[PDB]
RNA sequence: GUACGUGAAAUUGCUGAAAGGGAAGCAUUGGAAAUCAGUCUUACCUGGGUGAGAUCAGUAGUCUCUCGAGACUAUGCACUCUGAACCUGUGGUAGGUCAGCAUCAGUUUUCGGGGGCGGAAAAAGAAUAAGGGAAGGUGGCGUGUUUAUAGCCUUGUUGUAAUACGUCCACUGGGGACUGAGGACUGCGGCUUCGUGCCAAGGAUGCUGACAUAAUGGUUUUCAAUGGCCCGUCUUGAAACACGGACCAAGGAGUCUAGCAUCUAUGCGAGUGUUUGGGUGAUGAAAACCCAUCCGCGAAGUGGGAACGCCCUUGUGGCGUGCACC
RNA sequence: CUGCCGAAGUUUCCGGAUAGCAGAAACUCAGAUCAGUUUUAUGAGUAUGUAAAAUGAGAGUUUCUAGUGGGCCAUUUUUGGUAAGCAGAACUGGCGAUGCGGGAUGAACCGAACGUGAGGUUAAGGUGCCGGAAUGUACGCUCAUCAGACGAAAAGGUGUUAGUUCAUGAACUAGCCCUGGGCGCUUAAGCGUACUACCCAUACCUCACCGUCUGGGUUAGCUUUGAGAAGCUCAGACGAGUAGGCAGGCGUGGAGGUUUGUGACGAAGCCUUGGGCGUGAGCCUGGGUCGAACAGCCUCUAGU
């Protein structure tokens, strides 16, 4: 989960495929769920959170 | 950006070495049963436009500049500004005591001329 | 995102501690252990499109 | 912006920009000494040499 | 040179070169041979000397524009300027193809060193040790034995382990290959007491070497390796098959017009349309320009786009076009 | 000439009205719906159906408007069969509009579906030589004088290999051998199994470039100057294609305007293993030949 995630990980943003480059692309797409960055996004993932 | 080109061959029309009365300007094969048409192994390629070449290197000469067609003096002034651009390329159809005068105004702006060897000599 | 970044794999290391200590004893005592069953999977397709 | 994509597990500038964590990471703990309790009981024993 | 402007293709002869053995031409990649293309250091900067001249005069006039702006004419060459000419510099930097290496970034491939954590907290084993049997060893008499002068297995057991396998390290050391997109600055980060700070952090730079009569590539002919059927029509499931095609040049097939409908553009708009005709047009007058009377056609409850005022915002309140519901 | 979209190939009545497939226009609409999908449980009869959960995608439309109104390969379920094959329904998809790797070669078999390239990695197939890749590892069967690799078939095997049963034997079971692509191969280069290496597709990944589509930025036009706003710029995805649909371009004869355009110091044409530009239609140019006219741009026109 953690290697998919940095080395192919791209985020749905405005329809379009954009890397996860910066903590700052999944906040703003992620950050209502406070995921603000990669690792919470793993965390998420990994754990099946809410 | 050095100059690429994606194909230096041209597209010669299927058939056009067989038949003398055919000639090598591309046509579009429209016979269904063609190979060609079909794109087969081993057949002749076709233009597509993933041939084209890349826009900011596009008519542009070996030696990076675009051949701008001049015609008189008032032609080659016009590349004082663009003359790292483009290069002046004298028409066929000047005559030879144009051209003199083509060559002279070039050499001062500091342009480059295609063709400033023709239809004349030298004398030093 | 540093502490969070922490408290996250603090929280995989106790779970993974947790799993291997509550099957030692398992064995050791003399029951069975069944951890719990995956939440979480992974799918790649391994068929074309034809 | 974004112009090339780089690995964060091959580069380290990047890992350091996405996971403000790695500094203080501390993977290969030591947890296990010289008195470790063989935990495997005559019954379980039993059991798996059986048959 | 009257076989007469230009003189294409098919076709023919001679000469030169090359290739030859049957699908062939052709496509891809290079070699060889022949040939071709463009790319050059030259300038820039700086200093002095010598003279020069104006856009310079602690300068005099004219002209054209709107005091000062351009153009000139005399007079001086310092004060500024002209990288201005030459001498002086032999000062300093020096542009296009190839090649090599080093620092990097992207992708990738390939060996190696360690370190955790798992399993029967590996199983074995070395090793403490009780017993037993024989593929009966050694003794004893091939027969039977029980450590003898070998030992084997089993069992608990000697200080613990080690190793293998699995898994993980935001642990680490090398080798190879392909790529260098973008083009001031922004951003996210890491170092840094702070730094017009530095960095591997929103995409390659640095250090060199070789050449103009050469280097590098292109074209043509051919060769080698790989592949590769003859097109168009019709057929039918695609075919196949059957049709058309000796070669080349030229000619050769959705056009014009009258209605109708659609869409778009343009003019005007409850109107709209000058060109049957009349007026008029001095220079081309079949054009353009103007319009008297007729006439053709046309006509006579909710939701909701947008906006206002409140509400932290949502949301509420007043006001709703078009259209669809009632 | 290039680019983009893209079928149907058939229900229903009956040459058509259709419907349906594919586009255009006019809309409204995420605080909403839709689905060759799976569900929860109970309704009915493991299947089937149900309302409301998971996953994915924003969806519903109204109008009109081109093209088609077949078959083939067959699979599967399946009816009748009838010497036996075979024939008859539905179903399922594919080919039909589809190139590519393999299959010795191959219209329907196994992979895989396509812009131009570089690098990497694979699929199906393969690694004795032809032929890119182990004359690799380990364990077995067989020697075929018609091996094997791809009905004469019942049997016969003083042909065997392993095992099962009863138990000195007897038979039985299963598998190899005989009788009834090339070169070559024989503890294989055949067959079976296991295990690592390796080969390469137009497939997959990373990057560059072309184009199309979608989304975003851009004016007191800021010394970043990059306002042909019809320009500039940023991002992501995608790329077969018959009929058919829709854009943008190339070229020819003539016309109005324009280039204060080219031309006897050589127009037009023609030739050329000269050079260059464009994905292409095409265009520019050197040399040769030649001897009087001709072109670019904006618009108009057509015996184009």
């Amino acid at each position: 989960v953690r290697e998919l995630i940095y080395k192919r990980g791209f985020g749905k943003v405005n329809k379009q495929r954009i890397p996860l480059s910066d903590n700052a692309i999944i906040e703003a797409a992620l950050g209502k769920y406070s995921i603000l960055s990669v690792e919470d996004l793993i965390h998420e993932i990994y754990t099946v959170g809410p | 950006v050095n100059i690429i080109k994606k194909r230096t061959k041209p597209f010669k029309r299927h058939q056009s070495d067989r038949f003398k009365r055919v000639g090598e300007s591309w046509r579009k094969p429209r016979g269904i049963d063609s190979c060609v048409r079909r794109r087969f192994r081993g057949t002749i390629s076709m233009p597509k436009i993933g041939y084209g070449n890349n826009k900011k290197t596009r008519y542009c000469m070996p030696n990076g500049l675009k051949a701008f067609l001049v015609r008189n003096v008032s032609d080659v002034e016009l590349l004082l500004m663009h003359n790292k651009t483009y290069a002046a390329e004298i028409a066929g159809n000047v005559s030879a005591r144009k051209r003199v005068e083509i060559v002279e105004k070039a050499r001062a702006l500091g342009v480059k001329v295609t063709n400033a060897g023709a239809k004349v000599r030298s004398q030093e | 995102i540093a502490k969070r970044a922490e408290a996250y794999e603090a929280e995989y290391r106790a779970a993974e501690r947790e799993q291997i200590e509550l099957a030692r004893k398992a064995r050791a005592e003399g029951n069975y252990f069944v951890p719990h069953e995956p939440k979480l999977i992974f799918v790649v397709r391994i068929r074309g499109i034809n | 912006a974004h112009v090339q994509k780089k690995n964060p597990l091959k580069n380290k500038a990047v890992l350091s920009r996405l996971n403000p964590y790695a500094k203080a990471y501390k993977a290969n703990v030591k947890i296990n000494s010289e008195k470790t309790p063989k935990a495997a009981g005559e019954k379980f024993l039993s059991v798996l040499h059986e048959n």
